């Protein structure tokens, strides 16, 4: 089929090429199930959205839905939601409360562990009720998110999380308290491959940077102080990963684009006051200016995407090389005052949503390349990933890490290095860090 | 933030109040459909609470859970300033997802007229389909109902609106965006 | 055994008959719309005919046939018997097509009155489209017509239901099920 | 020729005449929707111009060539004698496209009345979705506003058209014809 | 792609697994439509809805479009709706009267037995019209039903069903009048797999008597009593034909559960009186209790399906893996009384139609089974057939065949065995009885 | 692949046989994209869309979308309307005057050239400029349409169309003054495979003599007359290029079949007074009685179709193996009387239009062929495309080229040849006339 020859071709980090053919190749999507989503580490949500027992969310992974249930003993399981019988879904709605999850087709019942624990009819038909459960799918958490993978071999989560972790951190790990999750998760459906998604939150602020979001910006500034005065930021730079493709970036020094994105009282909260140096004292040890550091974008390869200083956090889940559904939704400092955690809301709502006044402009970029990239011609030729190419240092003062300047395709050049080597070594012993 | 059947009045509001709502409704459509956003804005009153909750698959058990709440995410939870940056945002030379333009339709039926202890201040509720087209073949149907409060006024239209909620007939949404108006 | 044009009488409805009958369809909408089977189910009459027939694909010649007749199969043919059973059905728990259930818009217009040689008892043409959305990402829409029976009633609404023939536009069901009522 | 915002009257019409016109189109709609296009067609004034302009995707800067002008290629832009023509075709036996017939619906609402220099001679505005079902499982969804010269006539329904143009909410067509009369 | 090495172990008959691939694998569908469809007896309808001279039927075999129509001799001809001048379709509606077929295209004329009578400006432009006629298929009548086949090389109809013959004939063959369908053939499309249609009336009674119709149960039971007071049924049986693939499944000694369904005065017509009677005294050759049988399910394989009781009768048309089409009609015995007929005819308005208060559940099933085989981990492991292993014999002194119990998936085995049979042997030889 | 071998086992112009599987195909139609529309010389248009400096028009050629736009120099380039770096849509309009297009996106700047000018951020991320502007496609003018083709090796315009451009010249010209188009642009979406749309106006006739367009020339007809006082047309002929599967059909001596579609005043103005005396003068080196011909048909191979004396002109856009795009508009001699432009729009809105009362006929049999198509044992068997087989002739008296009757496949044989060989041959060195 596809050689792992031929897919070693198809990324190029050392010129900075990418063949336009992955963000839509069938084989190439179907062979990325198999090989990154059923091996990788995907984001679930947050704790917050299961605290009692029984408490349960119906997700995905991949094209695989899934059910995330609270346990007895305070744990996490997460398994397949398809009955081993002859298929059907066992857990029916979105979010709620269990005790039990019945198969409603032929009656095998199941509780919230995930486990078989009866067949009607056993004795008169029939087998072991422990081994014909629900694919069951390893299961970790990191500061709050809950991820989980099917794949025995794979490293453990805070391996294969790698040194990004001091990222993560400069959202989730802010308090003692942690991170909750407002409830509701957004959903909507958009026609454009998951990497552009993934790679727009890994290394992509030149969008910002440029054209992008000039009417987000517009639109948060008085009719007195028109955009005929802009003022785009400069500096700020940029994460990638040891391992693993994931990567981020960020603006140093520039409150401009934070108090136009997300208002005054949010501003003064990331940034002034007790609550913002609690949180630079709690990840100073790494040298981080975190206080000064606005507007930061963040991948966790394949899927998991988030904005550590605004907030909104989300899946994209694959739904073959055009489609994708972004589940999303919003976290806060669970200790954090409550006309925060209002203007935190308000916020995620405004801008970054289906109808967002930031998000609009984000989905039609990738609407748009998806449409083109139906033709022979535009899918023939080689696109220009070359930003910031070996610019990138190896050691930094104020930020660890392999690192770059804020616009550059360090992080990306990453991201799609690290899905061509899932693509192309079928043994975990090779992919390891 | 459980919604149930529409509370109509037992006596029907007369024939002329239902008209009166009716057009307005129209006039509001024909706005809309030919992007007069800022005659459409001029609408809202100082007030306005814009809201738009997420629905999700309950069980029957589960069933007041329908509707996302007020210190939950919305696909919409707006006030007189965000609805403005937003109107600021749609009408940008700019702003990618409207230029070029969608092409709208909003078909107004079902109009309930109950009649508040304020009066000439109304509780309105109606059925809507919005008609989405777009780029060169791209469609997304909407259908829902709306539930307003309208305060009489002298614009051209004859009526401001002061809260609308939104029961959009959605769990995910079928569409990449929401940059229409309900 | 063919429909054709509705037979609108030369005098219209008055207009404040009009609009009882368009609040009648609208509450309706609203009871079927947020669940209230039980609600509605009390507006069928005892000797209720709830009917709708299969369209065929005829050649033009043949364009009597386009509808089953009365001793063929249907969508629905039903008694206030049968249509309880079914209530019993879409709200049951074990009631797996509609648990979790859909979230439905019953857009009405185009309603036409009739009076008939009974007093009280009006005949009445209107239109449809339904909107059933459900589960994750399925939508389906339904357009169609009504006529029906009514009879004017010492109920919530103001009219019971005696009769409802619905001509739905569709020969080949599109959608899984019907589970949503007319 | 541009298009923008239907210029409704701030005097909206009586409640008698907003009757009259809705009753109108419920009729005309009941017509095509069960193919009497012969009765429709002679609702048509031998001076009638039907006309369904191109739409383009255009950047706010050149929105005002959204629609094809009088002197361009259009959906439609007919005479009594074309029109006469196209009910001819569909009327057919041996028109292919037609026969066997599609099940239209012909959803009417928004409905503006305006008043002109010529007694019982009216402009209206109205929208519409028309959904076309055929063959096995061919669905079209169409949507958008039309805009009537209406006048009062000695004839079946009330009134007879002058002139209709109708603004489709469309660029590029998804539908594979236009084989049914807006 | 898939050599006949894979095929083999995608079913096993012996340890009782099902590979999920086989509902959703697009290549395995396209390998289908040949090995399946393409030789396999199909059901079109039945013998009355074509009764006098030129009557026609627009139907599928497979996703081929074929007319069935009646000719002066009183036979039976099928042909694919296809001219072979262009390939436009011939008859160009669901059903009525032809006295001739002509081609909208380029008026190629037919008479009503397929064979080409006119090409306008023949000597002008040309070839025989004997050999450019639209492909026949091979036709046989069994009691009313009409099949269809492409095969010249496949074994005849009585062949085909075999062993299979007797549990048709609880419908069939009833009275020396013979069946007759009711008016009207009801169509609705369903997104899943047509094997799993097929199978649920093969060997799934397991549904029935468990969780599924709850909620019909409670339709059919008086207003004054609840699901409490009353008990699923569990006497019957489970038959599987000796060849072919077929399944019948019943219940034995419980009329209450078909009371439930059919109403007082039909199953009064079922189980006593002189036309039941009439019945076994008929049905003597297969020594069969047919008066204590009672919700029989059955599938002729692959697509053609009925439940004897309740007389609703479909073939499943396949439209891809992911789809298919249910075209469901309802037969009376031709002597049986009006108010018998018209019972049948509320009855399975009532509960086998798209909205039936049965039907609805059967589907939404096999609905979200199929929204779950999308993915890959839901597609890994294999699914339990398990059911009733080894326990059916050759010899029970009421039921004829390979017997066993109700709440079996033997029949299934059976099913998904001769699919696996038709999908590898190539030559009929082989395959024949 | 689908070896060269079996490619040509598709198309037998010898015993005039076609393989139905070229219309239904996948992996076919991703071979044409390559191999037919990556090469081939495609219509965008008509120099007068875009008459001043900036003019453009956003169209197509297979599934890639490209920007026509006028240039200073009053040439006209067609670059693909990609964004090189990520994939952006640069031209997101469909047509009016640009100074210069701006990518979206990031911000890359291009002008009406398609040279890229300015990368915002190149010193402090970057690469040649003049090497990352969207692929430019070759671009050639015939009497006013404008044809591009990305193959720097293929033949040449006035090359590849060989032959066929006597023909072409009856509608492009007729005058010194040449032809304008009017304005608009009509789009709708068929569900058919091009071939079926273009083959109909290379060779296809048969369909208007027979009974495609009865309905249609009903309405063409006064109302006091039917299909009784309908004479049809017998005497014409047939084109089949000498190389490049293009085709033409007309017929002589038949002036009632024209003004059935055109009505009195444009039958007149193309067949008798000074324009028409024009034109026969203007076309006197090709010895054709111009006067003479209506009704005629064309197709420029692969997909440019057009209607002579009625000058409706489009461009069937492939969109899969199971539907096209119709670009369609037309054409009116430019120093033609103002009453004449206006019957000219006035009769093709009429006739050829997605309501058109001869193009729902032309749609319609295309329509269905195409479902038919869906089934195995539909595409097992040839089509016949015999008529006319070996009647051809090289040496007519008043018609230059390969020449038969107008009830022909001659010119539909020519069309799948070339197709075929195109799709064999890899290599223009074997490929060109
Ligand atoms: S599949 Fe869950 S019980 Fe049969
Ligand atoms: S397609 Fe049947 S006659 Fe040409
Ligand atoms: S893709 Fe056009 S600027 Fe980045
Ligand atoms: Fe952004
Ligand atoms: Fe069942
Ligand atoms: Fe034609």
């Amino acid at each position: 089929n596809w050689t792992p020859e031929a897919i070693r071709g198809l990324v190029d980090q050392e010129k900075g090429l990418l063949d336009p053919r992955i963000y839509a190749d069938q084989s190439l999507y179907e062979l990325e199930l198999e090989r990154v989503f059923g091996r990788s580490w995907l984001l679930l949500g947050h704790e917050s959205h299961v605290p009692e027992t029984g408490d349960f969310l119906a997700t995905y992974m991949g094209e695989d839905p899934v059910v995330m249930v609270r346990q007895k003993d305070k744990s996490i399981k997460v398994f397949l939601n398809q009955c081993r019988h002859r298929g059907m879904r066992i857990c029916r709605s979105d979010a709620g409360n269990a005790k039990a999850f019945t198969c409603s087709y032929h009656g095998w019942a199941y509780d919230i562990a995930g486990k078989l624990v009866n067949v009607p009819f056993e004795k008169e038909a029939f087998f072991d009720k422990a081994e014909w459960g629900p694919l069951q799918a390893r299961v970790a958490t990191y500061k709050g998110l809950v991820f989980a993978n099917w794949d025995v071999q794979a490293p453990d989560l805070e391996t294969y999380l790698g040194d990004a972790r001091p990222y993560m951190d400069v959202m989730l790990d802010r308090t003692p308290a942690g991170t909750v999750a407002i409830g509701g998760m957004q959903k909507w459906v958009i026609p454009c491959n998951w990497k552009f998604a993934a790679e727009q939150f890994c290394s992509d602020m030149y969008h910002a940077g440029t054209t992008t979001h000039l009417s987000g910006i517009l639109a948060g500034i008085p009719p007195e102080m028109d955009l005929s005065q802009a003022q785009i930021p400069t500096k700020g730079n940029q994460f990638r990963a040891a391992w693993g493709g994931h990567g981020s970036g960020w603006y140093v020094d520039e409150p401009g684009s934070l108090l136009a994105v997300m208002g005054p009282k949010v501003t003064q909260y990331w940034t002034e006051g007790p609550a913002a140096e609690l949180a630079e004292q709690r990840l100073g040890h790494t040298g981080m200016p975190v206080r000064r550091m606005v507007g930061q974008h963040m991948t966790i390869f394949p899927t998991c995407s988030f904005l550590p200083g605004i907030n909104t956090i989300r899946t994209w889940h694959p739904r073959g090389p055009n489609e994708i559904e972004v589940w999303a939704f919003t976290l806060v400092d669970a200790d954090a005052p409550a006309e925060i955690k209002e203007e935190y809301r308000r916020h995620n709502i405004r801008n970054f949503s289906a109808g967002g006044v930031f998000e609009q402009d984000d989905g039609e970029n990738w609407v748009e390349i998806q449409k083109g990239l139906r033709g022979y011609k535009a899918k023939s030729q080689p696109l220009n990933a070359q930003m910031g190419l070996g610019r990138s240092q190896t050691g930094h003062p104020d930020f660890p890490g392999n690192v770059g300047y804020v616009y550059a395709e360090e992080a990306a050049r990453g991201m799609y290095h690290h899905w061509m080597r899932m693509m192309s070594e079928p043994s975990w012993a090779t992919l390891k860090p | 933030h459980f919604f149930k059947t529409f509370e109509w009045p037992s006596k029907a509001a007369g024939l002329e109040l239902q008209n009166e709502i009716e057009q307005f409704y129209y006039r509001e459509a024909q706005l809309l459909d030919h992007r007069a956003y800022e005659a459409w804005f001029a609408l809202l009153d100082k007030d306005i609470h814009y809201f738009m909750p997420l629905r999700t698959n309950r069980m029957i058990r589960e069933g007041e859970l329908e509707y996302s709440g007020d210190q939950d995410l919305a696909h919409f939870d707006e006030t007189h300033e965000t609805m403005y940056g937003r109107i600021r945002k749609v009408t940008s030379d700019v702003g990618w997802a409207e230029n070029p333009p969608s092409r709208t339709r909003h078909l107004v039926s079902n109009v309930i007229v109950k009649e508040t202890a304020t009066p000439d201040t109304f509780e309105v509720n109606s059925a809507f389909i919005l008609y989405r087209n777009r780029l060169e073949r791209q469609v997304d149907i909407f259908a829902g109902e709306r539930r307003d409060v309208l305060r009489r006024a002298d614009n051209n239209l004859g009526f401001s609106i002061a809260k609308r909620t939104i029961l959009l007939d959605a769990s995910t949404l079928l569409s990449n965006n929401l940059s229409m108006f309900f």
